[PDB]
């Protein structure tokens, strides 16, 4: 199947200055016909459901600020924080929903240090 | 019968879903079905396969009623001893892959039809334009 | 109402004159064999024999087969194809070299000729060090005495290295279908008395061609395609006498060609994977290539031929056949291929004729060539390799291709040469008959109704 | 004018019958109209310029009023000058062979009336949307 | 919009005319789009490439409303968030050439929107016959 | 034109046993377009007008048992009898309705032996 | 003592080019248009029969 490989495992850093985050897939998830591109980054606290960050690939939630920025298209993503809150120093996830079975990223858990 | 859902709905998706859903999508397989020192020569045939095959299925549409509705309705009635079964049992049990093999021995039985009718409902018409 | 409104039609029938590029074809029996045994065998499309064809009422077209094409795309598509399998054979570049002939171990008779010489060369082996001698039996016709010694060479020495034609492949005929493409459609002719020229008015479409055998035969067109009911002669016009008359009779006769001489192929190592197939023994007999025709049947078919050339000549008028007036070989001799061999017999004994307006059978004697230079290109001949054993073959003459002379100064008769030409004389035979034309849909007609908006 | 018979009624059968007549099979040369180491560039050349005679003539039709229709009728009316001829000598006298030598000369002032007619037909259609 | 004018009126001739205006003259631009020992490949490929891209643009116009009438309309309005300009400053101010590069961003969204009208478009048109 | 060719003259056997004809086409009646074939294979007694036994070279008349059956395609066709009565031995014959000139067979007279 | 090589009565011998390497690169063989590939998931599927995946 499609396999969703996150690059780094944790991100400890401090808060106020910013971060980038990755995720690799094993297939493009570029479509052709749309020209629009597939990955769901999700953002889930401890102990919580989670929530949407990214769909479309680039495209942030509603109710989501201006400090974030889903980029990159093709086969690698990247999530970009412009600044660090306290609110944000959780999980974070990438998904395709390309095809079935749908998979998810491995989770990359950004705390402060 | 299309609901919100953001899966990619892509070529093929729906070969298995039954044919009243697999009809919800039919453009996808109408899209992806034309654009895709000596092997230039080998993959120019095959271009040109494919832009025959495209014409010749299109050729066969526009001789009927449609030439390009995509889902269109004849004149022409459902000989019931064709397939022998309910309309709730095609549309709600079984796919495309599985009534292929149905209804492929009274196949081109169909299409003479189809073109009889048509043929009729063109110089109906004629004759009707021409009355007035 | 008299106010006519106007309606396009699609599909409608009706077809121009055009030149399109026919393709070629085969039947599935001679799709079945492989490996380039024969020319091009999966190049072409199988087809059926005797192609589907439909008839067409109440249609009269006007045919020319003297400015038809596709005789041309034929003449064309048949010399390259004699080309193409060529490229994969051997050069004979070593072979040009000093041959010391004696003559063949014979009883000569000092009046006459052999017409074998044994000659002995120095041939490269396969390794570039060592040489080997090496001997041969060729023909008077290609070797000659270049200037006490006797040292011969070969007659293309100073234009070409002569490619060897390979003994894989073989050059017997077999039939090509000519298929149209989408959009064009073929026209046959099926009236009985059509000389080819004007309106024919039974005609039938049809898919692909008959069957045509390419034969290569310059005099007496061999397994062609036999007239209806009797003999038809057919020209552009009769009066010029550089146009040649193609003769196309009802009952085939029937010729026998043979050489006696059995043979032996010997091998010569060149090079790596370099093999020069030469003549070895004369097993047995030293004899002479000839040909047979029944006399009783050929003067049967003269009879026919001047019944038919006294219909546009005048009653009153004596016609006489006489042999050619001069050439080269394969124009004045009539030419042929009996199983890879060319042979070069002569005509002399059957143009012999007078004939006023009131058992036995014909030999006639054979030459071989073994190098050949055919279609006369500037730097391509051809080496034939020798077959074993005697070598027999049977075929239908089925016409005829004369040429009347300049007949000026109160010409009481009109004589007919024989002479081949030009090969597309042996291709107007067989697509006399057939037309391309471009079939043109959206004719455009009125009718008495407005479209509703 | 179609009745009950058992022949084949092939490509280019009733081209010497009167064009009244041919009229009835049309479908017949619409069909076979498309489908049918150095010679598959003579085959494929010969194969692209089959499919772009069709295009071609499809595109004729398209820009016109019919696109599928294969019997299509307009509102350019019938120049007297053109033919001169009755309608009753046409339909049950002459062949398409026939008629198409006889307006040979007056063809291609007969299409640019045809596209001016469809063009004057498509902004009066719109017109006729714009103001409802 | 159309007169009396005896200039030959050819291909992109109205390329810098404004936009109400090039569209009084679009069968040409649609009618000079198709037609026109190594070497044969280039030109053959060449030709493909033409006839390919003129099967993918008559698709994409098959499977929305219009399918031969080189100009339609469709049920999809006008997003303002799109273009936010007047109706009076298109067909009377700016070109196709200028024109293409205000929409070019939101192109890709409005072809999914006239697949999606179409096809509900289709299956009210099939429901509507089904009722009946 | 088109020949069609039976390929025995007579056949006299015994009755009740089968037996089997055959029709051979100097051309491929096989119709590409309908893919159906046409052969009528016909029945004519002494001294009666004919009747047909096989259309679309397969299929057996209204009137007829199940007796007989029309097989083959392309150019070689074949008449097969399963069982042999005494209402049956006369004239066969083949023809091809796929052109003009209609050409019929030579005629197979079956007779008892 | 004199030899030759093996390859002297069969055929001249195309010397490899060595500016051509012969090392596996990966192929992928692609579909035209109108034409699919289909690949089976299945883990226990030994190349014959039905594939349910
Ligand atoms: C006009 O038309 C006639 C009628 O077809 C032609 O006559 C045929 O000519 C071909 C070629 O010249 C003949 O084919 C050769 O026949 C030789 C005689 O063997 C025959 O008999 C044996 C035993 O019955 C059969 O097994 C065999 O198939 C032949 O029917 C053979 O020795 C030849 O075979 C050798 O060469 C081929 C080449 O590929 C190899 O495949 C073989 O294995 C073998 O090495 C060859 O088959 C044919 O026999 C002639 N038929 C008749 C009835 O005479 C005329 O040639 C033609 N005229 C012209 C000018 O073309
Ligand atoms: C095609 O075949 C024909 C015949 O089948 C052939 O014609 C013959 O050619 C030869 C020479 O090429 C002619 O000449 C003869 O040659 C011998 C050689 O010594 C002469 O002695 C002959 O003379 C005799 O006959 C004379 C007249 O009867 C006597 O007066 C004399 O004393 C000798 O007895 C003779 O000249 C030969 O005549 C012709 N045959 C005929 C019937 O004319 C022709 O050459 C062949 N074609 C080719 C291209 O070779
Ligand atoms: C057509 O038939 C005539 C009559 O037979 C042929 O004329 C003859 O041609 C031969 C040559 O082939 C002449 O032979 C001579 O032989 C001597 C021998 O030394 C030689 O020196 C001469 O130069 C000549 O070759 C022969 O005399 C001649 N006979 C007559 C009566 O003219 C003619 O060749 C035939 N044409 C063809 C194409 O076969
Ligand atoms: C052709 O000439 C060669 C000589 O170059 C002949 O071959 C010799 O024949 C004699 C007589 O039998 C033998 O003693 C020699 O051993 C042969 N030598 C070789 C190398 O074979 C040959 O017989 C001649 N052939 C013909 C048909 O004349
Ligand atoms: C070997 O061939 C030569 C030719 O190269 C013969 O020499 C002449 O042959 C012709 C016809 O064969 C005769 O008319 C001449 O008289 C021959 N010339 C001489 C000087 O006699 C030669 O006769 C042949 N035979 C032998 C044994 O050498
Ligand atoms: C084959 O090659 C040999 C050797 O290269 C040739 O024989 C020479 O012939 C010349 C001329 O007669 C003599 O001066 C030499 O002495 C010969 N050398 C030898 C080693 O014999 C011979 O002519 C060539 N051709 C044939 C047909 O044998
Ligand atoms: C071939 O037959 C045609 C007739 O179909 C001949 O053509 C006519 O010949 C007469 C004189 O005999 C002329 O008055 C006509 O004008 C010719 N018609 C055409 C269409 O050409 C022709 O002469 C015959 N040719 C031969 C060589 O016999
Ligand atoms: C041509 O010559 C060969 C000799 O090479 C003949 O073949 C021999 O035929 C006899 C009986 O006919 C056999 O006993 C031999 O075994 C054969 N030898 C070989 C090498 O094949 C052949 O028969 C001759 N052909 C003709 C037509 O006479
Ligand atoms: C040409 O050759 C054929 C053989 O292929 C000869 O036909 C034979 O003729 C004899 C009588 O001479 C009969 O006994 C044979 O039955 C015939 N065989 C065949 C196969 O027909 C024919 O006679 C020869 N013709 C000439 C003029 O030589
Ligand atoms: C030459 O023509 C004759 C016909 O005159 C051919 O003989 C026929 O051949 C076919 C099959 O080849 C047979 O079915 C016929 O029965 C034959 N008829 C007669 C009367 O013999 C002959 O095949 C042709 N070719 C040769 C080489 O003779
Ligand atoms: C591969 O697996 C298939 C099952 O998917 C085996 O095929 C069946 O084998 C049984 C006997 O064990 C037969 O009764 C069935 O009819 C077979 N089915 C089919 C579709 O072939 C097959 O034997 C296995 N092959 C190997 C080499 O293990
Ligand atoms: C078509 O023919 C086959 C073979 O005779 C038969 O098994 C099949 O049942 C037929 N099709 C239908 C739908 O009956
Ligand atoms: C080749 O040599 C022969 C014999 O001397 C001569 O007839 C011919 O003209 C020569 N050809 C050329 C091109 O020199
Ligand atoms: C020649 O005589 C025949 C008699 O068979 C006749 O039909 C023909 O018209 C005559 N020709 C001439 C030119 O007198
Ligand atoms: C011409 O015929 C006569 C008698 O039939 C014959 O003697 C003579 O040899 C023939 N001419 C030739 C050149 O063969
Ligand atoms: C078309 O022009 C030719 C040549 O001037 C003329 O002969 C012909 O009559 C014209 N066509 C018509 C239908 O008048
Ligand atoms: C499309 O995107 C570009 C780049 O972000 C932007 O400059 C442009 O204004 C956008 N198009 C429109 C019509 O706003
Ligand atoms: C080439 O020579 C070798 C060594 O003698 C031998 O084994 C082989 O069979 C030869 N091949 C041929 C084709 O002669």
């Amino acid at each position: 199947d499609i396999v969703m490989t996150q690059s780094p495992d944790s991100l400890a850093v401090s808060l106020g200055e910013r971060v980038t985050l990755n995720c690799k897939s094993s297939q493009s998830l570029l479509a052709s016909s749309n020209n629009k591109n597939y990955l769901a980054w999700y953002y889930q606290k401890p102990g919580q459901a989670p929530k949407l960050l990214i769909y479309w690939a680039s495209t942030r939630e509603s109710g989501v600020p201006n400090r974030f920025s889903g980029s990159g298209s093709g086969s690698d993503f990247t999530l970009t924080i412009s600044g660090l809150q306290a609110e944000d120093v959780a999980v974070y996830y990438c998904q395709q929903y390309y095809t079935t079975p749908l998979t998810f990223g491995g989770g990359t858990k950004v705390e402060i240090k | 019968a299309v609901g919100i859902g953001a899966v990619f709905l892509g070529f093929l998706g729906a070969a298995g879903s039954t044919m009243g859903a697999a009809s919800m999508t039919l453009t996808v397989q109408a899209r992806n079905l034309l654009s895709g020192t000596v092997w230039g020569i080998k993959q120019l045939q095959a271009r040109v396969l494919a832009v025959e095959r495209y014409l010749r299925d299109q050729q066969l549409l526009g001789i009927w009623g449609c030439s390009g509705k995509l889902i269109c309705c004849t004149n022409v009635p459902w000989n019931s001893s064709w397939s022998n079964r309910n309309l709730s049992e095609i549309w709600d049990n079984m796919t495309w892959l599985q009534w292929d093999k149905e209804i492929s021995n009274y196949t081109q039985i169909i299409y003479g039809l189809l073109e009889e009718s048509q043929n009729q409902q063109e110089k109906n018409e004629q004759d009707l334009l021409a009355l007035d | 109402a008299e106010n006519l409104w106007v309606t396009v039609y699609y599909g409608v029938p009706v077809w121009k004159d055009a030149e399109t590029t026919l393709f070629c074809a085969s039947d599935a029996k001679a799709y079945e064999t492989e490996k380039h045994n024969v020319w091009a065998t999966h190049a072409c499309v199988p087809t059926d024999p005797n192609p589907q064809e439909i008839h067409l009422e109440n249609v009269t077209e006007e045919f020319n087969m003297w400015k038809n094409n596709m005789v041309e795309q034929m003449h064309t598509d048949i010399i390259s194809l004699w080309d193409q399998s060529l490229k994969p054979c051997v050069k004979l570049t070593p072979l040009c070299v000093t041959l010391q002939c004696t003559n063949v171990t014979n009883n000569i008779t000092d009046d006459m000729r052999g017409e074998l010489k044994n000659c002995s060369f120095n041939m490269t082996t396969e390794l570039r060090d060592k040489k080997q001698k090496v001997y041969s039996l060729f023909y008077r016709l290609d070797v000659v005495q270049i200037n006490s010694n006797k040292e011969y060479r070969l007659i293309n020495c100073n234009t070409s290295a002569c490619t060897q034609a390979c003994p894989k492949v073989s050059f017997e005929p077999i039939p090509i279908h000519y298929c149209a493409p989408a959009g064009f459609a073929i026209l046959k002719c099926k009236d009985k008395k059509f000389n080819g020229t004007g309106p024919c008015p039974s005609v039938s479409t049809v898919q692909c061609t008959h069957g045509i055998k390419p034969v290569v035969s310059t005099q007496l067109l061999l397994n062609g395609s036999l007239a209806e009911e009797e003999v038809m002669i057919r020209s552009e016009n009769i009066t010029n006498n550089a146009k040649n008359i193609l003769v196309q009779f009802n009952t085939p006769v029937q010729i026998n060609c043979t050489r006696p001489n059995n043979n032996t192929r010997k091998s010569i190592r060149i090079g790596p994977g370099q093999a020069f197939y030469a003549t070895g023994d004369i097993i047995g007999d030293i004899r002479q290539a000839h040909c047979n025709v029944s006399k009783a049947t050929w003067n049967e078919t003269l009879g026919k031929v001047v019944k038919q050339l006294r219909k546009h000549f005048g009653n009153n008028t004596i016609i006489r056949f006489a042999n050619s007036s001069g050439g080269d070989l394969e124009v004045t001799t009539h030419s042929f291929n009996c199983g890879g061999e060319f042979f070069y017999c002569n005509t002399s004994g059957l143009f012999n004729s007078t004939w006023i307006s009131n058992n036995d059978s014909i030999t006639l004697p054979c030459r071989i060539k073994q190098i050949i230079n055919m279609w006369q290109r500037i730097g391509q001949c051809m080496y034939a390799p020798p077959i074993q054993g005697v070598i027999r073959c049977v075929s239908n003459i089925t016409g005829l291709i004369l040429t009347r002379d300049g007949g000026s100064t109160n010409s009481t008769t009109e004589t007919f040469r024989p002479g081949g030409g030009d090969m597309r004389d042996n291709w107007r035979s067989e697509l006399y008959k057939y037309k391309v034309v471009k079939i043109e849909p959206l004719g455009v007609a009125p009718t008495r109704c407005k479209r509703r908006v």
